[PDB]
RNA sequence: UGCGAAAGCAGUUGAAGACAAGUGCUUGUCGUUCGUUAUAAAUGGCCUCG
């Protein structure tokens, strides 16, 4: 629990802490090194200062103040820093991301990751059938709801974690992806129980898989993970317009690839890390641009009735393209008019579902929030994160009570799912009297 | 700066007595019919079993001599003075006198009767005189040196002599006890042979004692009588005893809180102590597996370990003798480890006074909440269970019920959820409601008392 | 924390609060160490000394509400110990005095005020002191025989000081309960310890008589149970602390005062009895046996009275045949012997008792709350009444006459009366009158004044009288 | 009949002193 | 698994005492039953096992304290002093006794209740109205 | 020590005492509670006391003679005093010989010098009430208010794949 | 807060000013005043000399 000071060209120690009462796992400083941040198993961050200008002179440190921000092992942490930046982060056991600001350690708020932030979606649900479908570490179980009954679980050899699972509409076929292989399975229900048998297809055993989805019971479509889209019977490739190249994604390849593949009734759209969105037409088998976003796309959805395709950025910022006006009227009147509650949310919407009773409403919802919007009503008119002053690249029903949340969808049309999230820590007392 | 506080957690006379812990049980051959302690140091005790005569070291509590050559049933085996010399009696009627220490050499024999000799005392001031009672109901007072006739024969008795006791400051007096109930008085100065007179017990005389130089106190049946030879008269009579007193014995000067104590044999079980300043009154007794017949005290002057000796008439010898860091939960109150003391209070094996003082102490300390705000159920069992039985105890009544209310007005929610801790209060409603119960009648009782009054 | 300073060369930082500890902060490594245990807390704290040989710190002893007890401790820095204790006399006044405001504390409780608490504080402690007509402010103050030390029975511990040479000689804890096991800090400061209520010594001086309350906390089942408690003490002439000889739990039952406490003349047990009276009348005389060793209950007297009331007073004849019991407006002649009432017994007076003394065998001086009169025993008629209404109405509550009224076995008695001096609504300051009485109160023998309140005056065993005066000064009135 | 109302009174004055894993659930809008 | 039938050992307890033939119930040279089906049932069955004698002294306790019987056991004691007057019983060290039952209860083994047992039923009886011969017996 | 520091509270080995402490101020078994009364045997009238029949206890204090019963009562209070949790028990004996020998024990000179175990024994159970009713009805409410209120159908792919 | 016993018997907890927050209005506060007898909660626990 010791923190200790060397002269690295004599090779002697010069100052001495005993501050920690357990293991000090992992330390971290600042560009200027004024400040020495430790942390390890006692749960502490503790910060060390030599700002001061004669604590400079005299080359002496100052363990200014410690803080707890961990309910068990803080097993990392790292600092960074620039002109719009100031995040310290540190994990460990407790599974969640903490943040706060190096200048402002002492005094700073901080903030407290969820554990489990369904970017990508581990749950999904079947309407017809009433399926709810878990998989987890190459296991897939799968709940039946009238009052839930675990009617099957799936255990797969393949060392790989699971992808991506996708169930047929009628529920009888059901897709099982992996980076390294793709397999299909029939389910059979026999006796309040599914029975199994694993349909043989060569093609998807050697296709890679990110996403697949389901045109119908029969046609699926998969994008492999050297972004090739293609459509399978149970390959018709299907044409991609070219991204062009940029300093941004030279740095980081994986922004121009594929991120969401959504299929609707023959009408395909992907989105890549780069904000283009392009419209598919898988029958044509044909691209067409749709839009280029300046930020991250991390929902999408399309809308047959009302003939859109809604798009959410990074920043909570919600867009209804018409497919071929670009945008809908209510795009163009409401995305810069969204209620005070969408603005607010620091945590972006990663789930978007059609309701049933009325096609013009739509369901959205974080890892932490539940929302609903009409989009034929307009909306009346009336520190922690990167000030992003540099560029990303070179009616309504508003819910907090259910959290946290790892999938929410329909079973009908009046029936909602929500899912949600139901080891020893090192005993610090607090003093109550 | 100052040192730490350090956690703080019958009659005198019953005390003193309650010093003899020390308790050995041996086992002899025939009935132990005489018990004598040598006077002189190391005070070592003589006792009368079947044909031998055994003397036991007081420090090592074990035989350290054997006498064998006695050939019928043995009778006493009491020292003279010095402690030189001890004398036994045998039921050939012979009389043997023997070197203490020196089983081999006879000394002196005499034949005092054909009849058997149960009782051999030498006289207390003089020591070439040896007094010998017989079943020939004449106590023959003989002389070292006149080993062919005795100096005097006592006579008078019309039933069997079995008790002869010399009063202290009065050599020329010889008192005598028969089983007519008589206790007869002589003088050796006059001719003799014709007691002075005679004190009428009314029992057969099993022993007779001078406690003091007026005072005689005489067992015999189920009672013991102090006489007083001035007034020729029992001063005092106890008859607590059930069974017949047997052997009386009488030690004074010594460093108890009492100044004098007098232990009394009953012949059923039990040796009682007496004490002659309050009018001889129980102060003290001892339980025995079966009659008790001889009974006997270290002298005054032990210079060691004090004995009290017991002999049953099944063999048995009964010796009592008197011979002349900080806990876990106080570091945790002195840590202000509040909820583990409280944990300390309540493990296996642990007296239940320590348990009541750190509870007394956190209650003392203000911290009673706080002992109780990080428990569930599993660990709240472990106080439960104390209070289950702690609750019957009058000491600990008011503490139970003050540690039984926090926890039940701090974790109520918690008693929902817990169907193990229900039943614990199911049984804890069924006990207070006995000892309800219990003190109903108390206050019932005590007003029927008041009644009387 | 309440007292804070630098070190000369600032490389330390010394602290001290409430928990009765000062703490040595290392700044270097903020280290610390700590000087615990202390008396007070710390309301000030220095490093005094050209190389900070010597720390100066200032103790508080906030359990006394009453009073502000300052102590002043020169610590040797080289081995944190005592180089120099220094305070005055420690009494413990019934009530607040002059502008006495306990320290500020994070919460307003018994033995501190919170931030706000202050300002009402104050303004309610004023007005007590104007418009409030109880204004007792006495002490209970003891006087040893063998070694004429003064005993102040602080709270829960009893000072030994020497107004000879006017320096303390001991400070000794007779109670059990949080009294210097730590320092109470938030919730615990609301608790009280044991309250020492009374204290006398036996004539001969070589025994100590003690009577505690216990106070249970808060919040409890248990919580309204005083607990009533009486201690024999003994120590050696040579010897300087008195150990504890013998304890009683409950004296006359449960929940019952010990209100009055008597010890006996030398005629009767040479010295080594006391009598105990509650306010149901129930008096119990206790005796040292030899053979228990210990102190034993030889006589009692309980009759179960229904009608409570704390003002009775005791008395006892210097030949030790009879006592003189007066409970309520009642005076009783008891008889040792048969220790009931003798075979007129019965004294009915105007109003209850504060105070039963007896100046010399013939002359009895009995004092109830609105007068006082000299009854002469062996006429059984009173002498001289004397009206005490205009002065001592309900100023005071009952008991305190009898430490504010002291008496000589040879010459005569003292009364003391204090009075509000106010020109133009009551003012804070006040004016004190001692008058020196004769055996049967028929003429002054003196009469004085002081400026200020005497708290109380007792009779030293000589022929002076010694008085204390809230400014915690000890006078003395004598030939 | 003295005994049982003053026990009964006794019993009032101290009176006096003194997440499932399924759930059903109807949301509101 | 191990099983004694105690209720219809009680209904056949009823039975007996409840069996009623004159002057034979009293024999007046003892003041003990010679009744032949007790005098059957105690030396062929009573006395050489011991679950029954200690399932025996079980119910008869229960019977005794039974209102609806008592008064039924109290009178005929005869019965009993045909019965115990022997010295083969479990108890008894010198009696080696068999078992009735394939797979006796634990019960059976506990000698303290027996006695127990025993001493209750005797208890009550010697409360009962004895006769002069009976007395002496 | 250090002349500053107080000294500190040592009870030592001192006797502590309460106030209450006036001291210096067929089937029956009655022949052997007569028998171990006389003679002290603290092993033969234990045995005696085991008797939880109340019809034995009443014919064997029915015969006993008078002037014993009285040092029974004392005896009592010594054994309940020493042992409370028979407290309960105890009280029936004390019970049936006051009603049975209450004739006799009016007629004596003193009773509370020679029965005041009793009464302070007696005393302690009582001032227990007030506060155990009080645990009662606070005990009362909650019990009150309480009182109110996967192999089956695993598939092994591994398994499949063999058979 | 007054009185009294410890049990209890009666009676109180108002007004003004200033500041902050939210939206002129609302709420909360006071090292502000006048008048009446009149929860807490910055992870924060006690030295060494055998």
């Amino acid at each position: 629990g010791s923190i200790k000071f060397w002269d690295f060209q004599f090779a002697t120690l010069n100052q001495s802490f005993k501050a920690h009462d357990a293991d000090v796992l992992c330390l971290t400083t600042d560009t200027d090194n004024n400040y020495v941040f430790s942390a390890g198993v006692d749960r502490k961050i503790f910060q060390f200062s030599q700002n001061t200008n004669k604590s400079q002179k005299n080359n002496r440190w100052v363990n200014s103040s410690n803080r707890l921000l961990h309910g068990n092992d803080i097993r990392a942490i790292c600092a960074y820093q620039s002109k719009g930046a100031d995040f310290l982060v540190s994990g460990g056991v407790e599974k969640t991301l903490v943040i706060n600001s190096l200048t402002s350690f002492s005094n700073g708020n901080y903030r407290k990751m969820p554990t489990v932030e369904p970017y990508s979606k581990n749950v999904l649900v079947n309407k017809e059938q009433r399926l709810v479908v878990s998989w987890s570490e190459s296991t897939v179980k799968i709940w039946t709801m009238g009052n839930y009954k675990l009617v099957c679980k799936l255990t797969l050899k393949d060392d790989q974690n699971i992808s991506t699972c996708s169930l047929s509409p009628d529920g009888q076929v059901l897709v099982v992806g992996r980076p390294s292989t793709t397999k299909v399975f029939h389910l059979q229900p026999v006796g309040n129980k599914l029975k199994v048998t694993k349909l043989d297809n060569d093609l998807l055993l050697r296709t890679s898989t990110k996403l697949v989805k389901f045109i119908d019971n029969s046609k699926i479509v998969i994008c492999s993970c050297e972004d090739d889209v293609f459509i399978v019977d149970l390959p018709q490739e299907v044409e991609l317009l070219e991204v062009t190249s940029t300093k941004s994604s030279i740095k980081v390849p994986y922004i121009n690839r594929i991120n969401h593949l959504e299929v609707d009734q023959n009408i395909a759209v992907i989105s890549r890390g780069c904000g283009v969105v392009d419209i598919l037409d898988l029958k044509a088998r044909i691209s067409k641009p749709l839009a280029r976003l300046n930020n991250f796309i991390t929902a999408v959805h399309i809308n047959t009735s009302r003939k859109s395709v809604v798009v959410i950025t990074a920043d909570n910022k919600i867009y209804e393209f018409n497919m071929n006006s670009v945008l809908t009227q209510w795009s163009k009147n409401n995305t810069d008019n969204l209620p005070k509650e969408w603005k607010t949310l620091k945590e972006n919407c990663v789930g978007i579902f059609s309701d049933i009773e009325n096609s013009s409403r739509l369901w959205f919802w974080g890892a932490t929030w539940i929302s609903r919007i009409d989009f034929d009503v307009d909306f009346p008119i009336n520190g922690l994160t990167i000030t992003d002053e540099s560029n990303f690249m070179n009616h309504f029903f508003f819910t907090d009570k259910y959290k946290p949340l790892l999938f929410v969808d329909l079973i009908s049309s009046n029936e909602l799912a929500i899912i949600e999230r139901n080891q020893k820590a090192f005993i610090q007392p607090k003093l109550v009297f | 700066s100052t040192a730490r506080p350090r956690i703080i957690t019958t009659t005198p006379e019953q005390r003193y007595w309650r010093q003899y812990t020390s308790a050995q049980l041996v086992k002899e051959h025939n009935s132990v019919t005489h018990i004598s302690f040598n006077p002189q140091h190391p005070h070592d005790f003589a006792v009368t079993s079947s044909t031998r005569v055994q003397i036991f070291s007081s420090r090592t509590r074990q035989v350290i001599k054997t006498f064998s050559r006695f050939k019928d049933v043995v009778y006493s085996a009491s020292f003279r003075s010095d402690g030189k010399l001890l004398c036994a009696g045998d039921a050939t009627g012979l009389v043997s006198v023997y070197d203490s220490y020196n089983p081999r050499t006879i000394l002196l024999s005499i034949n005092a009767s054909t009849h058997p000799t149960h009782v051999t005392k030498f006289h207390t001031q003089d020591n070439k005189i040896l007094a010998t009672a017989s079943d020939d109901r004449v106590t023959r007072l003989w002389d070292i040196s006149n080993a062919y006739e005795p100096q005097l024969e006592l006579t008078g008795a019309t039933d069997y002599v079995r008790t002869l006791s010399f009063i202290p400051a009065a050599p020329h007096l010889v008192a005598t006890g028969s089983y007519d109930g008589l206790i007869r008085l002589y003088d050796t100065r006059s001719s003799g042979s014709t007691p002075i007179y005679s004190l009428n017990h009314d029992q057969p005389v099993e022993n007779v004692i001078a406690v003091s130089p007026t005072q005689i106190v005489s067992c015999g049946g189920n009672n013991f009588k102090v006489w007083d030879l001035t007034s020729n008269k029992k001063l005092y009579e106890r008859g607590n005893f059930n069974k017949a007193v047997t052997c009386l014995d009488y030690v004074e000067n010594f460093d108890s809180p009492m100044q004098s104590a007098l232990i009394a044999s009953s012949l059923d079980g039990h040796v009682k102590v007496f004490d002659p300043l309050d009018n001889f009154q129980v102060k003290f007794g001892w339980k025995f597996s079966g009659p008790v017949l001889s009974c006997a005290v270290s002298p005054s002057t032990a210079q060691g370990n004090r004995h009290l000796v017991a002999g049953l008439s099944s063999g048995l010898l009964a010796i009592r003798t008197k011979k002349k860091r900080m806990r876990a939960f106080e570091r945790n109150i002195n840590q202000f480890k509040w909820s583990e003391a409280l944990d300390n209070a309540f493990v296996p094996g642990m007296a239940k006074e320590l348990t009541l003082t750190v509870l007394q102490e956190l209650r003392k300390r203000g911290k009673v909440r706080v002992a109780l705000y990080g428990r569930d159920e599993s660990t709240l069992e472990p106080l439960l269970n104390w209070c289950l039985k702690g609750i019957e105890d009058v000491r600990s009544a008011s503490i139970v019920a003050d540690w039984v209310a926090v926890v039940l007005e701090l974790y109520g929610n918690t008693l929902e959820s817990s169907p193990v801790l229900q039943e614990l209060m199911i049984d804890l409603k069924t006990k207070v409601r006995h000892e309800i119960h219990k003190s109903k009648e108390a206050q019932r009782i005590e007003g029927m008392l008041q009644l009387l009054t | 924390v309440l007292s804070l300073s630098f070190s000369h060369d600032g490389s330390y930082l010394l602290s001290g609060g409430w928990e009765k500890v000062m703490s040595l902060w290392q700044l270097e490594t903020n280290s610390q160490q700590f000087l615990p245990r202390l008396n007070g807390i710390i309301i000030d704290c220095q490093v005094l000394g050209p190389q900070g040989n010597y720390y100066s710190l200032i103790l508080q002893m906030t359990e006394n509400n009453s009073n502000s007890d300052y102590q002043f401790l020169l610590l040797n820095a080289s081995d944190l110990t005592s180089k120099l204790s220094i305070n005055g006399p420690l009494p413990v006044f019934n009530s607040t005095i002059k502008h006495i405001q306990q320290p500020i504390s994070a919460m307003n409780t018994k033995n501190s005020n919170s931030i706000t608490s202050l300002n009402h504080s104050k303004k309610k402690q004023s007005r007590k002191l104007i418009k409030s007509r109880r204004q007792d402010f006495t002490t209970n103050v003891e006087i040893n025989p063998i070694n004429k030390n003064l005993y102040f029975p602080h709270i829960s511990a009893v000072q030994i000081f020497d107004f000879y040479k006017n320096e303390q000689v001991n400070y000794q804890y007779l109670t059990s309960g949080v009294n210097n096991s730590m320092g109470k800090v938030r919730f615990e400061l609301n608790l009280q310890d044991p309250i020492i209520t009374d204290l006398k010594f036996t004539k001969d001086g070589q025994w100590m008589i003690t009577y505690e309350i216990e106070y249970p906390p808060n919040d409890l089942l248990s919580s309204k149970d005083l607990t009533h408690i009486l201690k024999f003490w003994t120590k050696n002439d040579n010897e300087t602390n008195w150990n504890l000889k013998t304890k009683v739990i409950n004296p006359h039952g449960i929940s019952v005062p010990i209100t009055k406490i008597l010890p006996s003349p030398r005629s009767v047990n040479n010295s080594q009895g006391c009598l105990t009276a509650d306010n149901n009348g129930g008096l119990k005389f206790w005796s040292f046996d030899s053979h228990e060793s210990n102190w034993c209950l030889k006589k009692i007297s309980l009759p179960n009275f229904n009608h409570f009331s704390n003002s009775v007073s005791l008395a006892w004849s210097q030949d030790g045949s009879l006592i003189f019991h007066g409970f309520d407006d009642k005076l009783q002649i008891l008889d040792f012997d048969t220790f009931k009432k003798f075979e007129v017994s019965e004294f009915t007076l105007d109003s209850e008792i504060q105070t039963v003394k007896l100046i010399n065998d013939t002359n009895l001086i009995v004092a109830t709350r609105t007068t006082l009169n000299a009854i002469n025993l062996l006429r059984g008629q009173v002498i001289n009444s004397f009206d005490l209404y205009p002065f001592v109405n309900g100023v005071y509550k009952n008991g305190h006459m009898d430490r504010l009224i002291t008496c000589d076995e040879r010459t005569g008695n003292i009364a003391l009366v204090i009075n509000q001096q106010l020109t133009d609504v009551p003012t804070i300051n006040y004016k004190s009158r001692i008058i020196i009485f004769d055996s049967d109160l028929s003429t002054k023998l003196g009469n004085f004044t002081h400026h200020e309140y005497i708290s109380w005056i007792g009779w030293n065993y000589d022929t002076d009288f010694i008085f204390l005066d809230i400014e915690s000064t000890l006078g003395v009135v004598g030939t | 009949k003295q005994v049982e109302i003053a026990e009964r009174n006794t019993e009032l004055w101290n009176l006096i002193d003194t997440l499932p894993t399924y759930t059903m659930e109807y949301l509101d809008i | 698994a191990p099983f004694f039938p105690n209720k219809t050992f009680r209904k056949l307890i009823i039975a007996l005492w409840s069996s009623n033939m004159g002057e034979i119930e009293d024999v007046k040279s003892s003041g003990a039953s010679e009744n032949l089906i007790i005098v059957e049932f105690t030396e062929k069955y009573y006395t050489k096992f011991a679950d029954i004698q200690y399932y025996f002294q079980s119910e008869f306790n229960q019977l005794l304290e039974d209102p609806a019987y008592q008064d039924l056991l109290l009178k005929n004691v005869g019965k009993w002093l045909a019965l115990v007057n022997h010295d083969k019983h479990c108890s008894s060290v010198d009696a080696d006794l068999e078992i009735f039952v394939p797979n006796p209860p634990q019960a059976i083994e506990n000698e303290s209740k027996f006695k127990s047992n025993f001493e209750k039923n005797w208890l009550s009886l010697l409360n009962g109205q004895l006769s002069l011969q009976q007395y002496k017996s | 020590k250090d002349l500053a520091s107080a000294t500190n509270y040592v009870e030592g080995n001192a006797r502590v005492t309460s106030g209450d402490n006036f001291k210096h101020v067929t089937g029956t078994v009655t022949v052997i509670l007569s028998q171990a009364l006389q003679s002290n045997d603290h092993s033969l009238l234990e045995t005696v006391l085991n008797n939880r029949d109340e019809r034995v206890i009443r014919d064997t204090i029915f015969r006993l003679k008078p002037a014993l019963a009285v040092i029974l009562l004392e005896r009592l209070a010594e054994r309940i005093a020493r042992q409370t949790h028979r407290q309960g028990p105890l009280n029936v004996w004390v019970k049936w010989c006051l009603i049975i020998h209450g004739g006799y024990l009016v007629s004596i000179p003193n009773l509370m010098s020679t029965l005041s175990s009793l009464h302070s024994t007696l005393k302690r159970r009582s001032d227990l009430l007030p506060r155990l009713l009080a645990l009662d009805a606070r005990l009362d409410c909650t019990i009150n208010k309480f009182k109110t209120l996967e192999d089956d159908v695993e598939y092994n792919e591994e398994l499949d794949d063999a058979g």
